[PDB]
RNA sequence: GGGAGACUGGAAUUCCUGGUGUAGCGGUGGAAUGCGCAGAUAUCAGGAGGAACACCGGUGGCGAAGGCGGGUCUCUGGGCAGUAACUGACGCUGAGGAGCGAAAGCGUGGGGAGCGAACAGGAUUAGAUACCCUGGUAGUCCACGCCGUAAACGGUGGGUACUAGGUGUGGGUUUCCUUCCUUGGGAUCCGUGCCGUAGCUAACGCAUUAAGUACCCCGCCUGGGGAGUACGGCCGCAAGGCUAAAACUCAAAGGAAUUGACGGGGGCCCGCACAAGCGGCGGAGCAUGUGGAUUAAUUCGAUGCAACGCGAAGAACCUUACCUGGGUUUGACAUGCACAGGACGCCGGCAGAGAUGUCGGUUCCCUUGUGGCCUGUGUGCAGGUGGUGCAUGGCUGUCGUCAGCUCGUGUCGUGAGAUGUUGGGUUAAGUCCCGCAACGAGCGCAACCCUUGUCUCAUGUUGCCAGCACGUUAUGGUGGGGACUCGUGAGAGACUGCCGGGGUCAACUCGGAGGAAGGUGGGGAUGACGUCAAGUCAUCAUGCCCCUUAUGUCCAGGGCUUCACACAUGCUACAAUGGCCGGUACAAAGGGCUGCGAUGCCGUGAGGUGGAGCGAAUCCUUUCAAAGCCGGUCUCAGUUCGGAUCGGGGUCUGCAACUCGACCCCGUGAAGUCGGAGUCGCUAGUAAUCGCAGAUCAGCAACGCUGCGGUGAAUACGUUCCCG
RNA sequence: CGGCCAACUACGUGCCAGCAGCCGCGGUAAUACGUAGGGUCCGAGCGUUGUCCGGAAUUACUGGGCGUAAAGAGCUCGUA
């Protein structure tokens, strides 16, 4: 990345849902290359969500993503020999990445005895705006706002 | 400050002197010292004018500080090693007092690598 | 360790193996007898320049071909030298061993002979600059030689400090695979120690 | 703006008074002392006082130098130009001497706004008698006197004459373009800068304002310290200044310039260097290496990157180099000189831990000169993993697969040296292009080599089987067949080749088509001159030194495995993305002759018996896997997690598993709840994870190393910071 | 008897004993120490010490300098 940007990997659309986002989600939950287990977990969580709410799972997944998607983030900047927490605008792709990573992790530290159940509960509460990922977005926005004085550089 | 000395061959009392001298350098270090090792070696060849070789390694909060000297006996080598280590620790400080003269100053006077670039308008001043 | 041996770099491409036989169960003892033959020939003959020794084997009969710059020295007019080498090669458990003594066409274009001569001159009394200059000039005088580098290191001139010196003339492209680099190394025996002489000779390329 | 005196102006700071007006102000890299809430800071009006004079205002003017700019008035010094009226050499320098002489300081008397030594707190720091902050006294200011020093420097004494020019700028006189407005231009005199000849200089540089060419006068120097110090003297209120030694000590101290290296100097670039991510180490248990300690010995070597699962690709005996003890000496092993021989040599017995010793049986072929064997006696000698990798060769690591390192001739310089190799662009690249006192060349870069990705021809066994027949479940199993894979030979294919656009119409660059592949396709091998007296006399070889009834050499036993600790690399976990049980599917690569070893049978299991077939595209390693998929169970617990430790029982290898092997069975069931400071690897078939194989090897300490395939991510905004 | 400065090897020793006018030589392989061979220079002499001149243009009359190497008084006026 010294000589310029690197190309992005065009991951394929999912077969049984036809959405880019679910493939991104399965790649986020993937561990040690066991892709089949990751797909089983994601599909099971989506089906659990569909059973609980009664509608399409992708729409509620998108609602949760929008509820946990951040817009303002803070990065340490060194200008003139001094470092400060500068609020910075987040590009759409990085916002989707951050939202998915937050969802997967905060589901990993739930207490629902199974990762499929934890993931389903986390996505449902994120849809309704009660998840811990929603909270995390709240604190990141709060921190970005509280350092607004440093946004001029 | 705990120091481990790994000598070799014949160097009686070199370990104790080296430990006592090196352990006094902890207060000079501005960050906690995680590890400290000293090695004393002697040259087999009698033709070597400075046979004894002393080396040190300190882990100053992740920053590696090392020095190496030669002497005619253990005491001189240890003392020269202590001097070299003190110089290195002085040059390593990196707290505010050690970097207050290098921080860019003024507004337009003086220029440095990390000096803040001047803000320029779109249109030429004229 | 800087440069790999030039012969081994081009072993499958330009240069060729100096031992030609096939063995599956008897590879190990074949190797043992080959190295025994080589060391015997190295120790026995030193006057005539022994540039290369090839060994060929086929069941009972063993064929050993050697190249020297003075074939008359190593061969007996009545076969006395031939008798001695034949008998003590039979004693090497070689069963039937036959010898084809040969001669090199241009001794000054052969790296091993050049190094041998330079080291022999170095041993007695000669300053190393003289030896390197003479060898370089003699080799470049030959028609096919396109470049020669001579390097010797050690206690040159009986000094207490070891030194490395080298002179080059022409082109010696060590990194080029197709270029054939003739490599020769031989150690000079002096009263103050051992001096090693390496010679690289470049004569065109083989495609 | 030459100096002295008097008077006087406005902006701003501070303070005081009075309004409005509230809760902070002030200060810093970040804060705190501090001020304010008793009314601060802010804003307005008024008043007092002191000091300095924005713009004009500059490398511009004046002064002998120090130095000199708010305005006005008074007194006063010097300079320059023109006319050349006057005098007629009245000139120059100047030892001593006299005068002036920044700032600080001193005395007496005033003044005192701001600033501010000292001094107080605050902060930073390991410590801050400092830098930074808040206060703040002398002082800074005035009058009159002392002092008499400065990087008081142009580090260049004064006067004079001469020696190419070009171009700014200040003061004044004059001819011609002439509008005569205009730096019009010229000439001339006096200043003040820059650039440049000749010349000078060690060089840097100076160069009509000389550091050039000469003449007159003055001051000063004679190696560096001691020392501008002591003593004496003079001056001073004092501080102190001026004049000014020696003893002793060093073999230098110095000036300019060159090449490197370095910088908490600048510019331009790179790299998993950082940033964005994923997984770890540091915590636990165990494996392995090292330090330390211990021991009779714990053989030796390796100490940042670049030592520490390293030499060791295999320590029970051997290895083995160490310790204890027991033997032996031309020796355990070579070759030569001699005297005696027909035996050496084996085969058994006994003693011994064994080395070894002794006893019983067997005895040379040449050919007459002796040759092969050994004996002893010997004698040269062998033999050292004894020392020095700072005496070495060879081999290797490393900066670094970074792009750099040099040479010939020419030119510049007294010379070290420089140029080429720098400048603009470009590249992964000293790669290339354009320029250029340089023109070329060499080692490097790249290419040529291997593997991998596509296709064509050839090719059919032990390899394929699509179309045909025989098959019995057991399948290419079998007759047969090149079709498709595959194996291995040859070849084609990527060359910015083509198109469009940027580009100096140049390098190069962006995009598109075709193609299996696009811009060195992916990965290897290949490591310039050198550096680090880097490593290795323990692979080997080797100079010198040392041992030689031993530091050689044989043997048994022990040790290299010791353990209060420390460090390093790993493996296994701490679980439900999981544990256990059952079923079930897909690899590649490699190995095998006194080796792989199948079917079968016996064990629960290591395994035992047995031996089919295989020097192997055939047989065996099972027909080959594990993660994977399906089903059942466990239900968040120190648990059906975790397996350490320990008890008992076995198997195999081996002469022999006590020290000190691996594996199997039953029982036992520790720490461990995701790990502080800190730190590591990785950019795609990569990280993570899963299994398989090989070397060493009787067995194994292998969780190590070298390979092979399965499943297979996230992220890179960008170079400010860390490292090179 | 290393170079100045004619004239080199072996043995002994090893940062010792020692040498030395200066530079500097002694660290088990010293042309520099000590001793022997050999050599060179002088020779009834040969070396050492002391003192003066030369080399020294290093007090420069012959025959030196003062921008940065030591060296222009801080600047003027003016007496001999």
């Amino acid at each position: 990345p010294r000589k310029g940007p690197a190309p992005k990997r065009p991951l394929v659309n999912d077969p049984v849902y036809g959405s880019q986002l679910v493939t991104q989600l399965v790649n986020k939950v993937l561990l040690e290359g066991k892709k089949s287990l990751a797909e089983r977990i994601v599909y099971g969580a989506l089906e659990q969500a569909r059973e609980k709410t009664g509608t399409d799972p992708v729409v509620t997944l998108k609602r949760a993503l929008d509820n946990v998607k951040p817009a303002l983030e803070v990065r340490s900047r060194r200008v003139g020999g001094a470092t400060y927490q500068v609020p910075v605008e987040v590009r759409p792709d990085r916002s989707t990445t951050l939202a998915l990573r937050w969802l997967v992790n905060f589901s990993r530290q739930r207490r629902e005895k199974t990762m499929v159940e934890r993931l389903a509960n986390e996505i449902l509460d994120a849809s309704n705006g009660l998840g811990a990922s929603v909270k995390r977005r709240e604190d990141t926005h709060k921190m970005a706002e509280a350092n607004r004085a440093f946004a001029h550089y | 400050m705990d120091v481990d000395v790994s000598t070799d061959g014949e160097l009686p009392g070199a370990a104790e002197y080296a430990r006592e001298k090196i352990g006094r350098l902890s207060r000079r270090a501005h960050r906690p010292v995680l590890h400290a090792r000293v090695r004393l070696t002697r040259h087999g060849d009698p033709a070597v004018e400075r046979p004894v070789i002393a080396q040190a390694n300190l882990d100053v909060n992740g920053r590696q500080v090392r020095a190496q000297v030669e002497g005619v006996n253990a005491r001189e080598a240890v003392d020269r090693l202590e001097a070299r280590l003190r110089s290195r620790l002085e040059r390593i400080a990196e707290h505010w007092e050690a970097r207050r003269g290098g921080v860019p100053a003024e507004a337009g006077r003086e220029w440095r690598h990390e000096s803040e670039p001047a803000r320029r308008p779109g249109y030429f001043p004229r | 360790g800087q440069k790999i041996n030039p012969h081994g770099f081009r072993l499958g491409i330009t240069t060729e193996w100096k031992s030609r036989w096939y063995a599956d169960k008897q590879y190990k003892d074949y190797v043992k007898e080959d190295v025994a033959i080589r060391k015997l020939l190295a120790t026995g003959l030193e006057r005539a320049g022994i540039a290369d020794v090839e060994i060929e084997r086929t069941r009972d009969r063993v064929r050993v071909d050697i190249h020297t710059a003075r074939p008359g020295i190593v061969i007996g007019r009545r076969g006395t030298e031939a008798d001695r080498i034949r008998a003590d090669l039979e004693k090497l458990t070689g069963k039937q061993v036959q010898l084809n003594i040969l001669e090199v066409k241009n001794p000054e274009s052969q790296a091993q002979l050049v190094a041998q001569g330079v080291a022999e001159q170095l041993s007695n009394r000669v300053a190393f600059r003289r030896a390197m200059r003479k060898a370089i000039q003699s080799a470049m005088r030959q028609p096919n030689v396109k470049g020669i580098r001579v390097q010797c290191s050690g206690r040159l001139g009986g000094a207490e400090m070891s030194r490395s010196e080298f002179y080059r003339e022409g082109r010696v492209p060590l990194h080029t695979l197709r270029a054939d680099i003739d490599y020769g190394l031989y150690e000079a025996k002096t009263t103050f120690g051992r001096i090693g002489v390496k010679v690289w000779i470049y004569k065109g390329d083989i495609v």
